RNA sequence: GCCCCAGGCGGUAGGGGAGCGUUCCCGAUGCCGAUGAAGGCCGACCCGCGAGGGCGGCUGGAGGUAAGGGAAGUGC
RNA sequence: GUGGAGCCUGGGAGUGAGGGCGCGAGCGAUAACGUCCGCGUCCGAGCGCGGGAACAACCGAGACCGCCAGCUAAGGCCCCC
RNA sequence: CGUGAGGGAAAGGUGAAAAGAACCCCGGGAGGGGAGUGAAAUAGAGCCUGAAACCGUGGGCUUACAAGCAGUCACGGCCCCGGGGGUUGUGGCGUGCCUAUUGAAGCAUGAGCCGGCGACUCACGGUCGUGGGCGAGCUUAAGCCGUUGAGGCGGAGGC
């Protein structure tokens, strides 16, 4: 019984190729260029997923250094303030208040200052 | 609950004189200034720091023999077209080109810096044609 | 009023009447929570340190979801080595009733 | 008992082992042959008992 | 409304003929008329028969009036390349794709 | 394949990659590799296996009530109505799909156009054919030589 | 002269982008001051056949 | 004791394990099919980690085929 | 000392071009990203990650996955960052 | 194609039925539009369906101070369907794939792209394991007889 090819090969690169939608000139039209912009494409979701976090961890501390020093402090004198001061919450959530919570902010950083 | 965005704010225009400040320090805190890294609201992506003005930048001053021993070179493309110009002589011809490459020499590139880059004016000596947009003077 | 909560190792600005989405929580849909409070956000500012003492919020499950399938999908160069993985991370969506003092 | 209820043992028939079927059998690209060599060849080595 | 007129299999190098036919696209029926009569171009000809061809489809056939006439859209799209062989040195042969073109031309009324 | 082996281009010098003959496997046309040959699929299984799995079909009907040992054939005598109005009056509708076995070449022949019956004579008796239908139906003497045959 | 040979393939875009001035610019005509008829200035007007207000060719 | 606990999970050659899919066989004188098969294109829909599967829309107009197993010219 | 520990017997391997680094030697010129050995390591196969600007073997560190959470490693905290 | 021995192509499919498009118009014709048949004509004879590469035409986003293995993450902007989908302006990050290598983004090899063909099997022995039968026993070969897809016999022989 001869099994050919039939239908296989190119539903597969249709699968790739649906996937390669939106991508410069034969890397979104070619199987094969689009089978390896999808490998790149691929690792590259990963360790910006990896990436990501990093991210915002350092717009996060950028924004509170800001808040902080419109305050007479700095960044790491303010986190070494809360951590003294037991007070647990993180950048994101400090960043939203330096710029949502002026005052609330504020009063982070009295205590935290309070820890000095 | 994702990280605040700001909407678009009006620069505020920032005088900054020039005299007697460090050429590094000064064009260090001219260029945070410029990032609008002094804002709660900073964001990356976005040119949002504020504008500057500078005066008096000839009268900036450098430490030590730097004078002379800073040379600024260009480079023009052709055979021996190293065009090296001590810090002395960039004095005497652009002071304000001299904040101008030390202070770029700050800036993040791409065109989000070059855009900040526009974003700051030097004035060699005491003036500037800003008063309309409402220069706040700050110390540094 | 606002409230930073602590959940699944994160901490959320929260206020009465919102719907929002954490790890998935082990709890029957319908039912309500009660979640450590970082810090009342608001009026009485009061700082949870490491937790507000009394307070804490009160939020009714909405739901279990699985996130959109993520595509994690290592993969090396010159070495044959090609990994396609989805992933749903699972979600359990709340809803902020109140904020026990 | 009708045909639809007849099945071999669990174990009783089993797979082959496929190769030259990509990465993810991982029997990819060569078979087990392994790299170059006589071995990895077609037709083999010698009599290896000899 | 609309009228159009194919030139199916014209024995033409489509890419050429696409350089006439994007000088009328846009255009009244009889600007289109002028603008092919002198148009330094063989094309011009083939997009002037189909052109005349189309219009008269539209007063004809479709019964679209002649004062509104402007291209509504038009194109050529290739058709089945005639190979030939073309001798080239030190024996070795060729094939020149002697290209066959398909026009279409649209003809709308243009209102207001 | 029918082709020759004669080298279709030199080995080197000539741009193109190397190739042999036509009647490779590589080109359209060329031979198969590894493609399917005469094969005798048959093989020498087990008597004791084959009496055994036979007397254990048999079991799996018998014991599931679904056998049923036949004596007579009145209503039969050659034609299919008779087998219809016989089997029918058997305690069998056509829903079942019935293995008949048998010697009387009359049962047999007039009943073979049965869409839901399965005729054999007690000799061709085997598994297949007996997991292929609900009802297994036999004559005593069907009964018998199965008996000898599991014997 | 070693037989110079394209390195890469064209891509669609630059292509197109070499082919962006090979555009056709429409012939100027104008209207036959004789017969109000388009046509080329400083030519016969081959309908009327006339030229600078008189005839010349043989329509 | 079907769930809980502890630890584990970079990975070539290579060993092993478990699945997905293709043609054909039995199931099947069955079943699905003009109220539209296969096939093609489309999907932001659902299912699975995936191989993939359905689901839906259109084109297509006549074949397809389960559960559960078998055999390979089986996956570019 | 319970460990993807050990031992025994069978099956299948692939490998038998290795390389850098440190240390201990020879050759070399106490030259070589040199060669040849021993010991350890890493890469190879971990060109997955942070640092080292960039960089396989140097520092940190062995990547199941997701998280807009946190503490830290080398290394940094004047801008780029 | 080869002097010749010889080598050796490609190339199937309308429709149920030609009912194969009378006739009208544009057109030198071709071809086109009508009309007409047709269940259907993007079934029109270059005809089942009709993929991609490729080639156009419209629409949406975007693009002329600008840097890049073409992506990815974030944000933002626009457009659309109503929470999403399409574009990407910026910012961050990011050394194509395969093979062969200690070592490849490599300026080492291969690949223009798409579609299809394309490479671990079969036979017979051996060996290990295993799912089963039997068990100091196990087992049939050829052949014979049966159906015409049904099997049994067949102890020669082997272990
Ligand atoms: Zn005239």
């Amino acid at each position: 019984p001869r099994a050919k090819t039939g239908v296989v090969r190119r539903r597969k690169h249709k699968k790739i190729l649906k996937l390669a939608k939106g991508y410069w000139g034969l890397r979104s039209k070619s199987f094969r260029k689009a089978r390896e912009t999808l490998f790149a494409a691929g690792n590259y979701a990963y360790a910006h997923r990896k990436r990501r976090k990093r991210d915002f961890r350092r717009l996060w501390i950028v924004r509170i250094n800001a808040a902080c020093r419109q305050h007479g402090l700095n960044y790491s004198t303010f986190i070494h303030g809360l951590k003294k001061a037991g007070i647990e919450v993180d950048r994101k959530n400090l960043a939203d208040l330096a710029v949502r919570e002026p005052q609330v902010f504020a009063e982070l950083v009295e205590r935290a200052k309070a820890a000095q | 609950m994702k990280t605040y965005v700001p909407k678009q704010v009006e620069p505020r225009w920032v005088l900054i004189d020039a005299e007697g400040k460090t050429l590094g320090r000064l064009a260090t805190k001219i260029a945070t200034l410029l990032r609008g890294k002094h804002r709660p609201d900073w964001t990356p992506n976005v040119a949002m720091g504020d504008f500057v003005v500078v005066v008096n930048a000839d009268k900036i001053r450098v430490t030590g023999k730097k004078l002379e021993q800073k040379i600024y070179t260009r480079y023009s493309g052709y055979p021996g077209g190293l065009k090296k110009i001590p810090l002395e002589k960039m004095l005497a011809t652009h002071p304000e080109r001299v904040l101008e490459h030390a202070v770029k020499g700050m800036l993040p590139k791409g065109p989000l810096g070059r855009r900040l880059f526009k974003r700051l004016k030097v004035y060699a000596g005491p003036d500037h044609p800003h008063q309309a947009q409402r220069p706040e003077k700050l110390e540094v | 009023m606002f409230a930073i909560v602590k959940t699944g190792g994160k901490q959320y600005r929260v206020e009465p009447g919102l719907k929002l989405r954490v790890e998935k929580l082990d709890a029957e849909p319908g039912a309500t929570v009660e979640l450590p409070v970082l810090l009342l956000g608001g009026e009485k500012t009061v700082v949870g340190t490491p937790v507000v003492e009394g307070a804490s919020v009160v939020a009714e499950v909405l739901g279990h979801g699985r996130g959109k399938k993520i595509l994690v999908s290592k993969f090396k160069a010159k070495v044959q080595y090609r990994r396609k993985k989805g992933h749903r991370q699972p979600y359990t969506e709340l809803l902020i009733k109140e904020i026990r003092g | 008992m009708k045909l639809s209820d007849l099945r071999p043992n669990p174990g009783a028939n089993k797979r082959r082992k496929r190769v030259g079927r990509g990465p993810g059998s991982g029997h990819g690209k060569t078979a087990t042959r392994g790299h170059k060599g006589q071995k990895s060849r077609s037709g083999g080595l010698k009599d290896p008992r000899r | 409304m609309e009228a159009k007129a194919i030139a199916r299999y014209v024995r033409i190098s489509p890419r050429k003929v696409r350089l006439v036919v994007d000088l009328i696209r846009g255009k009244s029926l009889e600007e289109a008329r002028n603008i092919l009569r002198y148009t330094n171009k063989r094309g011009a000809y083939f997009v002037a028969k189909v052109l005349e061809s189309a219009a008269a489809n539209a007063v004809n056939n479709h019964d679209m009036l002649e004062d509104r006439l402007y291209v509504k859209a038009a194109y050529v799209d290739e058709g089945p390349a005639l190979k030939r062989v073309l001798p080239r040195a030190r024996g070795r042969a060729d094939i020149i794709k002697k290209r066959t073109s398909h026009i279409t031309v649209i003809l709308g009324e243009k209102h207001g | 394949v029918a082709y020759s082996g004669r080298k279709i281009w030199p080995q080197k010098h000539t741009g193109r990659a190397r190739h042999g003959d036509i009647g490779a496997p590589i080109f359209v046309g060329g031979g198969v590799v590894f493609g399917p040959k005469p094969r005798d699929y048959s093989y020498t299984l087990p008597k004791k296996v084959r009496k055994k799995g036979l007397a254990m079909a048999v079991a799996d009907r018998a014991r599931e009530g679904k056998l049923l040992l036949v004596e007579a054939f009145a209503g039969v005598n050659g034609k299919t109505k008779e087998f219809l109005a016989w089997a029918k009056e058997a305690g069998l509708d056509g829903s079942e799909s019935v293995l008949l076995v048998t010697g009387n070449e009359l049962v047999r022949r007039a009943a073979r156009n049965l869409p839901w019956v399965v005729t054999l004579a007690p000799e061709g008796l085997n598994v297949y054919d007996i997991v292929r239908t609900e009802r297994l139906v036999m004559d005593l003497d069907a009964w018998e030589v199965f008996q000898n045959r599991i014997g | 002269a070693k037989h110079p040979v394209p390195k890469k393939k064209t891509s669609k875009a630059r292509r197109d982008a070499r082919r962006s001035h090979h555009a056709l610019t429409p012939p100027t005509l104008v209207p036959c001051p004789e017969c109000k008829a388009m046509k080329p200035p400083h030519t016969v007007c081959p309908e009327c056949g006339y030229y600078a207000g008189r005839k010349v060719l043989e329509v």
